[PDB]
């Protein structure tokens, strides 16, 4: 199951 | 012992090439590619048999939305990173790889590592729960990112995909761990008064292989193409010696693969 | 930026009018733009399909192109590899080892 | 005995770098840069002030034709390689040495030898008067250039020409090429990791032999130690430094021993 | 094919405000293209003049050298790109003073 | 005084 990405770089 | 891997791997680029999808992300389970998303689709699919059996529709579903999610962050970031470096136009390339290593059922590795244009910018260090700048231009990265969100990521390396893995080896326990033998040929040409011999394993499954060339009988001068995939989930890999001509006799290609309770053995006819 | 390393092989050993498999297989390049075409006396082979592009842990890309055929004895069959850190396209031959 | 050699090299290169030029000619005389033509350029010019000084303009212009008819020649070599190597574009280079040693004043070396991608191609065989092929691909090259008889004005070149000049050469620089010039040696020393690293250098030497050699109570100590080699300073000097690794507090028992043409005794230095 | 063997040394063994050369010399490598940059505090130097040769054994060698007038406060260094190393790699001066 | 190229390779 893939990470969700918290916020950009 | 019984040793299993989740790697999921990301692109965003400037610049993919004519009719292709500038976001890619797929993962692999024991080296197997499983899933996929881009850009151009926009969804989750399966790449192999079992995991489309056995998923539910809220796992395609489910990571579709984090998958639309993801990219949206990653355009941002690819925009971000071009900005932050000043750069106008061009080709650049974010990439990311992160997943979960199993060993007996339990942990033993957990990552998360990005680059942009082919060299390492942030690594997740899960112990002290920071990030690494590899790069003066990751700097407000990690700041960013630590006055969290790693506490997130630490629980997302050792619990979820640690939880998921151990599924998706049960899903796929038949498949991920077949043998398929290889079929080997080989070949010899002389020119210039050199003598080639060639030995070429085909459709090999799993990947790692030992192709060697001996003569009488001892181990040797060799070149090797290394382990490269067949479009069908086996491998290929090639190794010649240069012999001189009339010596065809005193060569012998042994081959040891899982598939093969005693190494092949095979001359030049 | 890094050159591909390009290698053309048959999924099978190949024999004159046996149905078969081409594969021409690219790594250990960046940046990940590509171009890699199979061709059969100069003339590029109907059928091609690109697999989904991978990275090594070395940030490094491949891509396989493989294409369905059965091999003639009187052709020559190739490879057409196009890359940013090569002025010219590059052109590998296939050994059908028959 | 006086030793001299003229030796000159040729490169070609399909990517030199960007601003430089594709092909570079240089010779030497004895070590020592003293002429240069490059693509860019498109002359040969001295680099020794002692041949500026003493040739006439007719070397330069002479040469210098000479130079602008061999880029041409060797610009298609570089290309003729490629093809018959089935290579498209990408990064080659061709390489030639050739000339001649005396030894008071008689021959004793004339060679020419080529090599394609850093190995061995051609090189001329004097003696038979043939070139030896090296690689398969070398092959065409030697059956051309035996068929055209190149091999008889070659052998004039190295056993005549090639040492007549060589001759003039070194009546020409006598002066540079004879001096000598002592180097300023500096003992270092650094601790680390509990490993004390000696540090021996002489620069500024000339000519380019040297020996500097650690002692250890007094007894020449040759394996712990390391060198650079003879390195340039471009100036037409040289600089070397040699490193030993000794145990910290024991800095004292070693000492540094310089032996150069331009000392009549062995230079020794501490670390203090 | 064969990666640069680099030296960083300075013309005459060096003080803080005397006058000098900066040398860098790289040798043994192969293609002859190369990136040779001395470097100051982090930063190139001014002035860097560029070498060109091979040895018997075909490999290729250059030297970079530039005036300059070593400071106590600052550091030296010699920045080599060539494509048989994946990065840069930076090779300090010694001072010995 | 350097060599006159004779044929290419």
């Amino acid at each position: 199951w893939i990470i969700r990405n918290w916020e950009t770089v | 012992m019984e040793l299993h891997t989740l790697r999921y791997i990301r692109t965003a680029m400037t610049d993919p090439g004519p009719g292709l999808p500038w976001y890619v992300d797929v993962g692999y389970v024991d080296g197997e590619l499983f899933v996929h998303y881009n850009s151009t689709a926009r969804r989750y699919v399966p790449r192999t048999e079992w995991i489309a059996a056995k998923a539910d529709q809220q796992y395609w579903d489910g990571q579709t939305q984090i998958g639309q999610g993801n990219e949206q962050i990653d355009r941002e970031n690819l925009g971000i990173l071009q900005r932050r470096y000043n750069q106008t136009g061009g080709s650049h390339t974010v990439q990311w790889m992160y997943g979960c290593d199993i060993l007996e059922g339990g942990p033993i590795r957990g990552y998360y590592q990005m680059a942009y244009d082919g060299r390492d910018f942030t690594a997740f260090d899960k112990g002290t729960m920071t990030f690494t700048a590899a790069v003066p231009e990751a700097v407000p990265t990690k700041r960013k990112w630590e006055e969290g969100y790693a506490e997130g990521l630490k629980q997302y390396l050792e619990e979820t995909c640690v939880e998921w893995l151990r599924r998706y080896v049960e899903y796929g326990k038949a498949e991920l761990g077949r043998r398929e033998r290889p079929e080997v040929r080989v070949w010899g040409k002389e020119a210039d008064g050199i003598l080639t011999l060639s030995c070429r394993a085909h459709g090999f499954y799993p990947r790692p292989i030992v192709v060697s060339w001996l003569k009488d009988g001892a181990v040797r001068d060799a070149h090797s193409g290394g382990i490269v995939p067949n479009g069908d989930g086996t491998y290929h890999t090639w190794v010649t010696i240069d012999a001189q001509p009339g010596d065809g006799d005193k060569y012998q290609c042994r081959v040891e693969h899982a598939s093969l309770p005693q190494p092949g053995l095979y001359s030049w006819e | 930026d890094l050159t591909p390393k390009v290698q053309v092989y048959s999924r099978f050993p190949a024999s004159a009018g046996t149905k078969n498999v081409l594969n021409c297989f690219a790594a250990g390049f960046h940046p990940p733009k590509i171009s890699i075409t199979l061709m059969k006396d100069g003339v590029p082979m109907e059928g091609a399909q690109y697999s989904d592009m991978s990275f090594n842990d070395d940030w490094t890309f491949q891509r396989l192109v493989h294409a369905d055929f059965t091999p003639s004895s009187g052709s020559t069959y190739a490879c057409k590899v196009e890359h940013e850190t090569l002025k010219e396209p590059q052109v590998y031959k296939w050994d059908p080892e028959f």
